[PDB]
């Protein structure tokens, strides 16, 4: 599995560009795709989503009216067309995949990055964290503002980790069960409004920023992030 | 347990008569079809006769017509075969087989020793 | 054919050594087991409409 | 009017019970010879409602002008649905191999939707053309009062007569093929003996060209006279015969009706 | 010569010993208890989408997912709660006779007239399903291959032989012999240590997995045996034959206990099943129906109707909440 | 519900794919090939396969030769095929009763009561030589051969002895007697005469399938 993207550069206001996401290593015709942008001084932000078979398209509300998303299955390429951009679009974009069926695991693989320099449920994180010596116990909590139990026993809350100088990785989905390829030393549980993360053993390769994300209403809202030092 | 027996063999000279019997047990004798099967000394098994549940569906093969008779006695669970005026070419071993399922019109009896519902066989000698 | 007949006799000789018990002591256990687990059978007693996952 | 009141109830009653059975048979099966029988029961139902509504509900201004555009339109769909069933039978006996791979659910739906569009302009357009219109309109509403005899006689000439020759032309060929097959069967049966059906094949086609030829002719018969009430009753009486012919000779339709009538 | 005499003497001794320990009967002991009455079930869900007849099915370990096999070469996985398709796997060979579902839910197996029971993988990185292994060591057709663990499987074929396989290397380890006709079905004990089989010579046998030798033999039927199932306790089983009868056997006594036979029934039986508490018995017939028997009294109570062709499979969920049936008109139904 | 709408979308896509598959499935005719050894069955053509096409129509033919001699269990699978092809060798008198017995057993089954049979009488050239030379008789095996007369429907080949014609038609009538004794009007039998070097063998199957379909359709409209 590999995702490579090309484009970006220097753009004067009022211009236009085109970004391409090339996929190779998996069945491209059965996955939905997402575009996620990260500000140089803020957290992640949702941009657009295109379904499988191009039967459903959604946008956030800060771009709608000047952005367009498209796909081409035979050539395994993903496109993003932009109209004249403002000075607030200076961000690095990512390419994500997700498959939806009973028991699946969305938001598993991420992209690389692209520099394009030009010039509602609220989730709150806070207090950061002091440096932690290895071998201790650390707890992280993310606070919501609405119930996340959809009358069928499913609570939607995902956790991500971004190592410095790399791309985010998936840790826990649906706040109960751990993802594949991750050590079994991570556990998470909480109530319908309060949530927490528990790590038992601290190592030298577990430093970064942790985010809490919710998937219940399609305008997706991320957290603020907590930095762990040494 | 399905069990069948054979009796009525011996050594005879060309020209004579003898009888055979097939005693049945372990199942309802009135709901099945009965056959007689004979294998030559060196050849495969060959169909010979037939009889049905009611009593009148008799059939034979071409080479025994006018010389063989087959009848059944439902009140004692016994099968019979009356054969007379034999020929030196009849020096084979006879068996008493039944069709697998009841209330049927077809069965598959002639099989290379892999059929479970069959008798042990009896020896008949006519040349000398 | 002699090889096949020998095996049948050999197999039958091992079945004469099995220890057996009376029928009543085997039927009583079945009756007790049936009577001791009747209340965990949703098929015998109709499932209430409030607790039925199938509708 | 007492005859019509009994007539109005029978037409709706016998046809709604048939459409319930057919729609159930359609779900647990997949055949194109069942979508057309649903149209036939629907087309017969709207005829009974329209004729009953005009007389009994509004028994003694363009009140009657449009209401003579609904009855005529419904009667058109009755004939054309019959002509779609016959053309379906013919292709599956004359072209056995090229019919299996081209007939599908999508094609069947296209024929039904396009059927209703044509029948709409048959009844709605005529009042638009000044030529086919009478004058001196008044009370005592009747079919001839609000319509021109030229319209109804001309339509029969172009509509019924060319379509008539097609119906007969198909069932005469199917007798030639059917009679040939029965001869071969008899010949082989004579060799397993030495060691009727065709008179039913010709006594069935007699019924079908007997319950269809007399559908439109009596209405034209009074048309030639008018340029009566007994002829009209027999004309819509045929609409009661059609449910029996095409929805009782089928073994599957009868059995479900038998098994789900009152048990 | 002497072999037949010794066999007859041994059989006589065995029959005398078996008949010398029968004092009473099951029907003579359960006379005082009250009956269950009448039970009525109505269909809740109907699943459609198959193209031809259905030959096999199997329930998942969480009683939510099930798999089905059809003669047109398809293998679909359903979601019984909401009637949603999760997968659809095309087969290389059109003729398929059996299917299975792994206890952990990671593998699926199937086989048929090609003398091979294949293995499929459900959780892959590429996002599709693919064949993981193929096993070929049999001669006749294959009628049942049933999982035992994530690394081993038990198979019975039509050449009068059963075997124990090894998925990792593909080589068989143990072979069971002793039948005369072809084997048609098998069932596994709850502890996965013993299993039984039924052949077309009107007999059944009890095997031992660890050693590979026959333990004891029960014979009380008169025709071929089509289905077999195990008691929930683990000390009895029931069989269905081609002469319209069912019988119940006791392991500790080597004798049959009761016969479930009724008049005006002249059709064979294709499948049997039990309940969670072992109080009811379900059997599928060739006359397009399904019957519910009373285990402790042997009298009919309730009928299941609605199929328009013969039934070929029948199962019960692990928690005992639903029954699923499949027939030759390619429709699956769930009763409750 | 955002994660449960996509499941419905995926299910709809799978159903639309199965809809495409059905049209391809329904437009192909399958055939089953039976017979015995020493019959030249392979010359005409645990599972075999053979695909041939005539006039842009596809046919599938199967041959089973990987199992034992017990065929009362795996024969229930082929209960929805178009037709059954039966091949016999009409040049050896010692093995005719077996062919007759298997034909009767197949015809009188309960799960195959709506399937037609196409009959091939292979090896028609050796029989003529055997009768012309003369070393074995037929009344010794079949006593009824001494009172047989050629029917008026005979169409002898140009320049052939009438004894060969009588022998051929007696053998055909032997099968026809069984064929026309237990038929309720749901299936029939199509005899044929086949040589070892004939080149027109697919056209006969084509015509027989066309006739089968036409008769089946005509029967249910009360026209036959
Ligand atoms: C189910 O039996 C019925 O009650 N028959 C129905 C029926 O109502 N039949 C009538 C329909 C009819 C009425 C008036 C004029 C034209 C048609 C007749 O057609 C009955 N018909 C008789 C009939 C046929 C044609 C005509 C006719 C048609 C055109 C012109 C002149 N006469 C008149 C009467 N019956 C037979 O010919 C029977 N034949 C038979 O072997 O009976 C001993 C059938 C039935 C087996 C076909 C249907 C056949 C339509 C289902």
């Amino acid at each position: 599995v590999q995702l490579v993207e090309s484009g970006g550069g220097l753009v004067q206001p009022g211009g236009s560009r085109k970004l391409s996401c090339s996929a190779s290593g998996f069945a491209f015709s059965s996955f939905g795709m997402h575009w996620v942008r990260q500000a140089p001084e803020k957290g992640l932000e949702w941009v657009a989503y295109i379904s499988s078979g191009s039967g459903t398209i959604y946008y956030a509300d800060t771009v709608k009216g000047r952005f367009t998303i498209s796909r081409d299955d035979p050539k395994n390429t993903l496109f993003l067309q932009m109209t004249s951009l403002r000075s607030e679009d200076t961000a690095m974009y990512y390419c994500v995949r997700s498959i939806y069926y009973y028991g699946s695991s969305p938001f598993d693989f991420w992209g690389q990055g692209t520099t394009l320099t030009v010039s509602d449920i609220v989730m709150t994180q806070a207090t950061s964290s002091v440096p932690v010596t290895p071998g201790e116990s650390v707890s992280i909590s993310c606070r919501s503002s609405k119930s996340l139990l959809h009358s069928n026993g499913n609570t939607y809350l995902y956790w991500f980790l971004q190592r410095p100088g790399q791309s985010p990785q998936l840790l826990i989905y649906r706040m109960s069960n751990l993802a594949s390829g991750v050590p079994d030393r991570f556990s998470g549980s909480g109530s319908g409004t309060a949530f927490t993360l528990t790590i038992s053993r601290l190592e030298a390769e577990d430093v970064g920023v942790y985010y809490c994300m919710q998937h219940l209403e399609y305008p997706l809202t991320f957290g603020a992030g907590t930095k762990l030092e040494l | 347990q399905v069990q069948l027996q054979e009796s009525g063999g011996g050594l005879v000279q060309p020209g004579g008569s003898l009888r055979l019997s097939c005693a049945a047990s372990g199942f309802t004798f009135s709901n099945y079809k009965m056959n007689w099967v004979r294998q030559a000394p060196g050849k495969g098994l060959e169909w010979v006769s037939d009889i049905s549940q009611s009593g009148a569906s008799i059939s034979y093969t071409g080479s025994v017509k006018g010389r063989f008779t087959i009848s059944r006695d439902n009140a004692k669970n016994t099968l019979y075969l009356q054969m007379n005026s034999l020929k030196p070419e009849d020096t084979a071993v006879y068996y008493c087989a039944r069709c697998p399922a009841p209330f049927t019109r077809d069965c598959f009896d002639v099989t290379s020793t892999t059929y479970a519902y069959r008798g042990q066989g009896t020896q008949v000698t006519v040349s000398s | 054919s002699i090889a096949q007949a020998r095996k049948l006799v050999e197999q039958l000789k091992m079945e004469a050594n099995i220890d057996r018990i009376k029928v009543s002591k085997a039927a009583a256990d079945l009756m007790a087991y049936c009577e001791a687990h009747a209340k965990e059978d949703p098929l015998l007693t109709p499932v209430p409409a409030s607790e039925n996952p199938f509708r | 009017g007492v005859i019509l009141a009994v007539l109005a109830s029978l037409i709706i009653a016998t046809n709604t019970l048939v459409a319930v059975a057919v729609l159930l048979l359609i779900h647990k099966n997949d055949g194109v010879s069942l979508c057309f029988t649903l149209n036939l029961a629907v087309a017969d139902t709207l005829i009974g409602v329209a004729i009953s509504g005009l007389l009994t509900d509004q028994l003694s201004k363009t009140l009657c002008s449009l209401r003579m555009a609904f009855v005529t339109s419904s009667a058109a769909a009755s004939v054309l649905t019959v002509m779609l069933i016959t053309f379906d039978r013919y292709l599956a006996i004359k072209q056995p191999f090229r019919y299996l791979k081209i007939m599908s659910g999508f094609v069947a739906g296209a024929c039904i939707a396009g059927l209703w569009l044509v029948s709409y302009l048959i009844g709605f357009l005529p009042l638009g053309i000044p030529m086919f219109q009478q004058t001196a309109y008044k009370g005592q509403c009747s079919f001839f009062a609000v319509f021109h005899p030229h319209f109804v006689l001309t339509l029969s000439c172009v509509g019924f007569f060319p379509a008539m020759l097609l119906f007969v032309f198909f069932y005469c060929d199917m007798l030639k093929i059917a009679s040939m097959h029965s001869q071969q069967i008899r010949k082989m049966e004579h060799a397993g003996a030495m060691a009727p059906s065709d008179f039913k094949a010709l006594r069935t086609v007699s019924v079908l060209i007997g319950s269809f030829a007399l559908s439109w002719t009596p209405f034209l018969i009074t048309g030639i006279v008018q340029v009566e009430r007994y002829l009209w009753l027999l004309g819509v009486g045929n609409s009661l015969l059609n449910p029996l012919i095409y929805a009782y000779w089928q073994k599957e339709v009868r059995l479900q009706l038998y098994h789900m009538a009152l048990g | 010569d002497q072999l037949r005499q010794e066999a007859e003497q041994l059989k006589n001794q065995i029959r005398d010993a078996r008949k010398a320990c029968a004092d009473a009967t099951l029907s003579q002991i359960t006379n005082n208890i009250d009956p269950v009455g009448r039970i009525q079930m109505r269909t809740r869900r109907t699943l459609r989408g198959h193209l031809a007849k259905i030959y096999a099915m199997h329930w998942g370990t969480d009683s939510r997912l099930l798999v089905s096999a059809s003669q047109d070469g398809k293998l679909i996985i359903w979601d019984s709660y909401t009637t949603n398709k999760v997968h659809a796997i095309p087969l290389r060979s059109s003729w398929v006779m059996t299917c299975a579902y792994a206890p952990s839910g990671n593998y699926v197996a199937c086989g048929g007239l090609d003398n091979i029971c294949s293995i499929y993988n459900l959780k892959t990185r590429e996002g599709n399903v693919r064949v993981s292994r193929e096993l070929a060591g049999h001669t006749g057709y294959l009628s049942c291959c049933r999982f035992l663990d994530d690394n081993q499987i038990v198979t019975s074929s039509g050449d009068t032989t059963c075997a124990l396989w090894d998925i990792e290397t593909g080589q068989q380890t143990t072979t069971f012999t002793g039948h005369t006709g072809d084997v048609m079905s098998l069932s596994l004990a709850p502890d996965t240590r013993l299993f039984v089989s039924g052949a077309c010579d009107a007999s059944a046998k009890l095997w031992d997995v660890r050693e590979g030798m026959c333990r004891q033999t029960f014979t009380g039927h008169e025709s071929d045996i089509n289905a077999i199932c195990f008691f929930p306790n683990g000390n009895a089983f029931a069989t269905g034959s081609d002469d319209a009868t069912c019988r119940l056997f006791d392991l500790r006594a080597d004798q049959e206990l009761m016969t479930y036979s009724h008049d005006n029934i002249i059709c064979g039986i294709t499948s049997v099943s039990f309940s969670k508490s072992g109080r009811l018995l379900l059997a599928g017939y060739d006359d397009f129906n399904c019957n519910v028997w009373d285990a402790l009294k042997a009298d009919r109570a309730g009928v299941l109707a609605g199929h328009d062709n013969r039934v070929s499979c029948l199962g019960v969920t692990d928690d005992g909440m639903a029954v699923a049936t499949g027939s030759w008109d390619s429709f699956l139904k769930i009763w409750n | 519900s955002a994660e449960d709408k996509a499941a419905v979308e995926r299910s709809k896509m799978i159903e639309k794919q199965l809809q495409k598959d059905k049209q391809v499935y329904r437009a192909t005719h399958r055939l089953l090939l039976l017979g015995a050894d020493n019959s030249g069955k392979s010359t005409i053509v645990g599972i075999f396969e053979t695909k041939f096409q005539v006039d842009k129509v596809n046919f599938h033919m199967f041959d089973v030769g990987g199992q034992r001699d017990e065929r009362r269990k795996w024969i229930q699978c082929f209960n929805d095929v178009t037709a059954i092809i039966f091949v016999v060798d009409s040049s050896d008198y010692n093995r005719l009763q077996e062919a007759l017995n298997d034909f009767k057993s197949i015809w009188n089954n309960r799960w195959l009561r709506t399937i037609s049979v196409i009959l091939f009488l292979n090896k028609q050239d050796l029989l003529a030589e055997k009768v012309l030379a003369g070393k074995s008789k037929i009344e010794d095996y079949f006593p009824e051969f001494a009172r047989y007369t050629t029917p008026e429907d005979a169409t002898p080949e140009p320049g052939e002895d009438p004894r060969v014609t009588r022998a051929k038609y007696f053998i055909r009538d032997e099968f026809l007697r069984i064929s026309t004794a237990s038929g309720d009007g749901r299936h029939y039998c199509y005899p044929h005469f086949t040589c070892a070097v004939d080149t027109e063998n697919a056209r006969r199957i084509f015509n027989d399938c066309r006739d089968i379909i036409q008769r089946m359709h005509l029967r249910q409209y009360e026209l036959l």
